[PDB]
Parts: C-alpha cells; structure tokens; sequence
C-alpha cells in the first residue's frame, strides 16, 4: 500500500512568558517515530519508535540542530506575522507548519506538502503539484514575494521530491517489522436492548493497523445510514487503532442488519451478523 | 549589520576578555572565527538558535553563549599569547539566501608584558623641491614608527576632511626588527598632489595615526606616558617656498 | 562526502585592463549556496556575490559569478580589471543537507593588477621631515609596475613594498617605495634595491 | 483566531474486563488552539499520574492528543473525562462507556 | 530526515 512521512511543527507565542513553545512531530504512515518539545529537559530530537533508534548520533546530532534551527525560525516568524496582522504581542498566536511526501505501493514519489497556517487558518502552502504558492491574503502576499525571491518552492521540492522519499524508504525498510505490518481488525458486535421496541447493534474493529478502514451498515442488502453512529477512528494507545458502527435497529430484525469491515489487513471485506 | 566589539584590543596574558557580536536581522545563525595574519579562517563556535550553540575546528580556550537572537558573545576564558589573532563574527539566515554576513573584526594581541606596548612617533615629510621640478607633482610622505601592537589606522586629512585619492598606505607594517617577537612597527604611507596645490599656503595637510593600546583600567606606573588607545598625527602646510 | 573547496589560480598578478577567471571548485555538489568575498590585507572581508543552485548567476559592477553545468564549480569574471581590485578573493560554500549549517572556505586567490604606467620617470627623492630639516625618507617613485621593491637588506636600513596611488581628478597612478635608515652613512643615492 | 472545540472520546486500550489491569484514554481532536485541559475521573476524582502524546494535528489543522492512565475497571466504578478549553465555555464531562 | 532550510515568513 502507499506510504508517507510528515512532519507537523506547532510554536505558540507565549505573551511575556518566556519563549514560545515548539513542538516538532515525525510520522511515517500512523507511526510517530520522533519529536523535540523546546520545554521538556533533553533538548534534543528524541526516538518515538522503535526502528529509529538504529540511527547514529551523527543523524540526532544534525536532526536536533535542524529542529533547532527550525524553531528559532518559527520563533521569528510569530513576531513577523504579528507585525503583518499590526496584533499585539499580548496575545498568544500560533504558527503550524506540515510538510512531507506520499509514495505508492511501488515506494515511488506521488505527491509532497509544504503548508504553513496562522492561528488555525491556512497562510500560505504550496499547491498539489509543487509548483507555485497559495497565498490566503496580502500578508501572505508579502511571505510568497520573499519565498518566490529566494526560490524557496525549488528548494522544498528538491526535498520532497528527493530527500524526503529517500529517508522515508529508508526508515520503512529498517522498520519493515512494524511499519510494513499490517494488524487486520479483531472484530465483534455488541447488541443492547434500547427500549420497549428498539436494540442496538454495535459492530467493533479493534487492534488495527494501518488507521485508514471502513465500517459500513446494511440492511436488507441496502446500504444502512438511518439511525446510525460511525466514531471517528482512535489511536488504541499501543500502536494500533479502533473504531465502531452501531446502528438502532428494530427489537426482533437484529439479524436482517450486517456490518461490513474492510481493512488492508483483510485478504477479504469481513461481514458481521448478529449471533444471539 | 553585524557590529563586533571591541576592534582592537590588548590583553595580559591570564586575563578574560569578551568581544561582544551583535546583529539585527533576526538571522537564526551566529558564528566566531579567528584568523591569524596570513592564515585562513577558522570557526571557533557557531549557534543555529538560542541556547544552542556547536563548537567549530578550535572551540579550546573559548566559551560562548546565545540568550538572545542579536546577540553571540565570544569569551576568552584565559588570554594565552597564542589566541592573538584577527576574531571575525559572521551570521545568516538558515534558510532564504543563506548568505553570510561578517563583522569587520577584532585585532586582538595578548603579551606576557604590558611595557612592551608603544605609541607611534608620527612624522610628515615634506615634497621634494627635486620632484616638484621635475613632475609638477608633489608627494608627502607619513611615517609612524616604534608603535607596538601593530594596532593602527592611518589617515590623511587635508584642510579638515579625510582624503582617499592620491594616497597609499603599506599593507602591512613593517617589523623594525623581525626576530623579536614583541618587535616594534613601522607605517608610511604617501599623499601626492599637484605642485600648485601643494605651494599653496592655506592648504593644511595632517596625517593622523589612531593608535589603540592599553585601556583606561590597565596598571602603569612606567617613566614614559602610559601607551594608551590615542591619536598620534604630524602635519604639514602648503609653501611658496 | 567531507566539503573540500579548491580556489585556482592561488595567486594572480596581472596588468590592468585584463579580464580575470577565478575558480572555485567544491567536491561535494550538495550545497545550499556559494558566496564570494574579497579580503584586503589586515582588512575584513567584504562579500561579493552569491548564488545558489536556483540563482545560478549573479552580476555586481565588473564582477560576474556563475555556478557551473558541472555541479561542482563556480567561476568568477573580472571584467577590465583594475588596481583597486588587488585582494584575495575568497570562496565558501554552504551545507545542503549536512545539518551542521558550517561554510567551508577556499584558500583563495591572492590577486594583483598592477597600474599601467604610461610615461615612467623613475627617481629617488630626498623628503625632509616637516618639524626637522635633520630628518629625512627617501622616496623612490613614478617607476613602471615591472619593476618591484626589495625588502630590508640592512638590519638599520627600512625599505616599504610598492605601493600604488590614484590621483583620481587628474587620472594618474604611480608606484612608490619608502626608505629610511637612522645611519650615518645612509643616502638616498643608493639606498633601494640590492 | 480560528478556534474549533473538542472532539472527544473516551475509552480503554484492551476490551474491558473487570478487574483486569488496562488503560483508560481519553482521545481530543478536532480543537484549536493547542492550549487545552485534560482530567481523567475516578469516581469524581482526579486521577494524577496521567500521560498523553506528543502535540499533533491534522490536515485541517485541528491538534489532538491521546491522555492515558493505567486502571482496573470494575462493575460499579465510573470513569469519566474532564475536558476544557477556550472554546468550551462550560467544561465537559464524557462518561466511559465499556461498549463504546 | 528533516529539512534543513527554513526560510522565514
Ligand atoms: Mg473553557
């Protein structure tokens, strides 16, 4: 299946009380595998996953400056973009900034990410293909000149289309154990007597990895959508993820309602009925 | 820009110093180096953000610190005759251009014995009677002599303003005797103008010596003047003859 | 992958007028940029030009650099050189993906254009100094850039290098050497040279 | 600024069954700012040894973050989940449910 | 591995 490595990058400005806070965060696929925290004590790029930690101190050595660097950067970038918006240094802002790249089932580069976002709201990023800038206002206006100037979008690619894939199926190899591990869901369904007239069939996947999956009702044959409840998939806490479907279903028609699961795991889409 | 402090200095061997570098570009890069006279530039430490700092090829002997994004302080934790040399400051953005930009230097000069420190003595010879009848130019020459460390900046002023052309001063001083180590200097340097404005009686030709030496808290209780950062300058006026 | 920056020629010593190619050869191509600088003797460095891999060229004045099709060299023009250009011309690349963010330096290439002069009137002059008419220097000067000063064959006897100046208003260079010697039997007449 | 609320669920990291060791979570998403105030509840109480994930979000630029803390559930103890945040004008409280 | 480069905004 595809693959992908992302970086997300938060810095929040903290009004008179000392630096602002830079979180920086590594994913390869549903798997985070470092992070830098400027307030925890190390002070350096820190493994997160296993596989990681078969990298040399030259590699910490430079991800930790790199880190730095970068949070010194969006330290700056706080009190330019305050100055862009004329908002006060009072308040407490914040800067995220995600870039990364996506590789198929053949590991071969697909697309990268370069997106940058003030205060929840996207600033500037670069389009799909790589190849200009979308800016959101004039302030953004001001941040594309300087990056068009410095042909800063040339430099990104270089990286994405390059550096990026290559570490990336790099890390995937090192780390085939776990990254290139599928876990298919365990599955079950729950059933609760809700009324006089109703029940409710819960349908679980549990202990799955990778996050991406879809659950879906049926009934009688016919996609089910009417008094159903679908949550958002969730991170188990070890590694893996779950998710849930429950539908309310007549007392006594449980079993004319099956819940379907497909997941990369699964050499075949799972169906689930109720057995009393 | 970038603004090193100080530009010259004069220190006892075992003593601290701090040249100080600031800069106001918000570059997220700042780095020292040194460079003896004649050798390439060497990184003594840098610093990619604050509170981060790395050590470069010859961090032994220095410390430096990074509480602020202006500011990357180079401390000399013990003065040793081997750490005279020219210290040059130079930061840059990690990311745009990444072009560096540098500081204009510190010239410092540690010495085991601070009574080897000496002013210039200036003197401003005057045209030659000979070349003025032969080139229709003339040219005043400007020595400074004896002054030790070879901390100086030579500059020649005409009628109260600093001239550039028609001058040339040595690249280098010369050591008045090159086995000793702590050998005094000497400086010249050349103003040449035209025989008509060299005849003139109202023009005022002064060359000025800035020479910098022992600072105002250092001890001295020799016979001689105590050698202090100071200018040193001759004159000279034009003549009919 | 250790950076290793060559600068060719070291030194350079040419006549006015001429059109200059430095070089600037790097051996590891994965550099973010390369700048160039100009140092004067017990002087700072100046920065020149910088280019990159997406800014491949750059021009100021006279002076053009361009990073090469070979992904490893840039190389400088000097367009109808002139004295005031006399320098060592620096060149420093900086990491692309090292994470250490460190330039590394050439050695550079000492560089001087001599003034061409026109009309040579060789001579040694006698200056007396301007508080005592018992003191003197004795000025060798308005001699061709062919010819070149000696150093110090006396221990009490100093000679200066050759040094070039530029009476801009009435465009005139001249080369000049300085001696002077607290001796005796010390006179201008032979005082320069062997 | 942009400001989302939380999303939140509550639940264990293993099928719950009484008197097993597990780990009860409490998974936000969907909130900005990143400033937020997380509470796992035993019985009304607050638990104090709890961990949570590294700060991180999604393609909207909503942050989420994983709160954790080992537990035994039991038939009768209740478990809960104390979220606040500037969006959240009133804090919220989500019930652990062992079926959801 | 991460970028090394940033330019700010
Ligand atoms: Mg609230």
């Amino acid at each position: 299946g595809s693959h992908s490595m992302r970086y997300f990058f938060t810095s929040v400005s903290r009004p008179g009380r000392g630096e602002p806070r830079f979180i920086a965060v590594g994913y390869v696929d549903d798997t985070q595998f470092v992070r830098f925290d400027s307030d925890a004590a190390s002070q350096r790029m820190e493994p997160r996953a296993p596989w990681i930690e078969q990298e040399g101190p030259e590699y910490w050595d430079g991800e930790t400056r790199k880190v730095k660097a970068h949070s010194q950067t969006h330290r700056v970038d706080l009190g330019t973009l305050r100055g862009y918006y004329n908002q006060s240094e009072a308040g407490s802002h914040t800067v995220q900034r995600m870039y990364g790249c996506d590789v198929g089932s053949d590991w071969r580069f697909l697309r990268g990410y370069h997106q940058y976002a003030y205060d929840g709201k996207d600033y500037i990023a670069l389009k799909e293909d790589l190849r200009s800038w979308t800016a959101a206002d004039m302030a953004a206006q001001t941040t594309k000149h300087k990056w068009e100037a410095a042909h800063v979008a040339e430099q990104l690619r270089a990286y994405l289309e390059g550096t990026c894939v290559e570490w990336l199926r790099r890390y995937l190899e090192n780390g085939k154990e776990t990254l290139q591990r599928t876990d298919a869901p365990k599955t079950h369904m729950t059933h609760h007597a809700v009324s006089d007239h109703e029940a409710t069939l819960r349908c679980w996947a549990l202990s799955f990895y990778p996050a991406e999956i879809t659950l879906t009702w049926q009934r009688d044959g016919e996609d089910q959508t009417q008094d159903t409840e679908l949550v958002e998939t969730r991170p188990a806490g070890d590694g893996t993820f779950q998710k849930w479907a429950a539908v309310v279903v007549p007392s006594g028609q449980e079993q004319r309602y099956t819940c379907h699961v497909q997941h990369e795991g699964l050499p075949k889409p799972l169906t689930l009925r109720w057995e009393p | 820009g970038v603004t090193q402090t100080p530009k010259f200095q004069v220190l006892k061997t075992g003593q601290s110093m701090t040249l100080q570098c600031a800069q106001d570009m918000n570059h997220e890069y700042m780095s020292w180096y040194r460079q003896d006279p004649g050798m390439g530039l060497r990184l003594i430490h840098y610093s990619v953000a604050i509170q981060t700092t790395d050590q470069g090829e010859v961090p032994n002997g220095y410390n430096v610190s990074r509480s602020t994004i202006e500011d990357f302080p180079l401390r000399l934790l013990s003065a040793a005759p081997s750490q005279t040399s020219v210290y040059f400051c130079a930061s840059s953005y990690l990311g745009n251009t990444g072009e560096l930009f540098f500081g204009e230097g510190s010239r410092l000069t540690v010495l085991e014995d601070l009574k080897n420190v000496f002013p210039p003595e200036v003197a401003v010879f005057e045209p030659s009677e000979a070349e003025i009848s032969h080139t229709q130019k003339a040219t005043l020459v400007c020595l400074a002599t004896g002054f030790y460390p070879d901390h100086v900046e030579l500059s020649w002023w005409v009628n109260g303003k600093e001239v550039h052309s028609g001058v040339c001063t040595d690249p280098q001083p010369l050591k008045e005797q090159p086995a000793l180590n702590d050998s005094r200097y000497a400086l010249s340097s050349r103003l040449r103008v035209s025989a008509t404005f060299w005849q003139d009686p109202r023009n005022h030709f002064r060359c000025q010596v800035q020479f910098y030496g022992l600072s105002e808290n250092d001890e001295w209780t020799q016979d001689r003047a105590k050698p202090v950062t100071q200018i040193v300058s001759a004159e000279a006026w034009g003549r009919a003859d | 992958m250790k950076q290793e920056v060559t600068q060719i020629p070291a030194a350079l010593s040419v006549p006015e007028g001429e059109n200059l190619v430095l070089n600037c050869s790097f051996t590891d191509s994965a550099i973010y940029n390369l700048q160039w600088f100009r140092q004067d003797p017990g002087k700072g460095l100046t920065s020149l030009l910088l280019i990159t891999p997406w800014q491949r060229e750059q021009t100021s004045g006279r002076l053009n650099a361009s990073l090469d099709k070979s992904s490893g060299s840039s190389t400088l023009y000097i367009a109808a050189s002139q004295p005031g250009d006399s320098a060592t011309y620096l060149c420093a690349v900086r990491p692309l993906l090292d994470g250490t963010y460190i330039p590394t330096f050439g050695r550079g290439t000492s560089l001087i254009v001599h003034p061409y002069i026109q009309n040579p009137d060789p001579a040694v002059y006698q200056l007396r100094d301007s508080k005592s008419s018992d003191k003197s220097v004795c000025l060798f000067t308005d001699f061709d850039s062919q010819t070149n000063v000696s150093q110090s064959k006396d221990s009490d006897v100093y000679i200066t290098d050759k040094c070039v100046l530029d009476m801009r208003s009435m465009d005139f260079k001249s080369n000049s050497a300085v001696a002077w010697s607290n001796k005796s039997d010390f006179a201008c007449a032979n005082a320069f040279n062997n | 600024m942009i400001q989302r609320t939380p999303k939140i669920q509550v639940y264990s990291r293993h099928p719950a069954e009484n008197g097993k060791s597990n780990f009860l979570n409490c998974y936000v998403s969907g909130f900005h700012p990143s400033d937020i105030e997380v509470d796992l509840l035993k019985n009304g109480e607050r638990i104090e040894k709890v961990e949570h994930s590294d700060l991180s979000f999604s393609k909207d630029w909503s942050f989420y973050l994983l709160y954790y803390t080992e537990f035994t559930p039991t038939e009768k103890d209740e478990y809960a989940c104390r979220v606040n945040h500037v969006t959240l004008s009133q804090p919220c409280i989500v019930k652990w449910d062992r079926d959801m | 591995s991460l970028l090394m480069w940033i330019t700010q905004c």
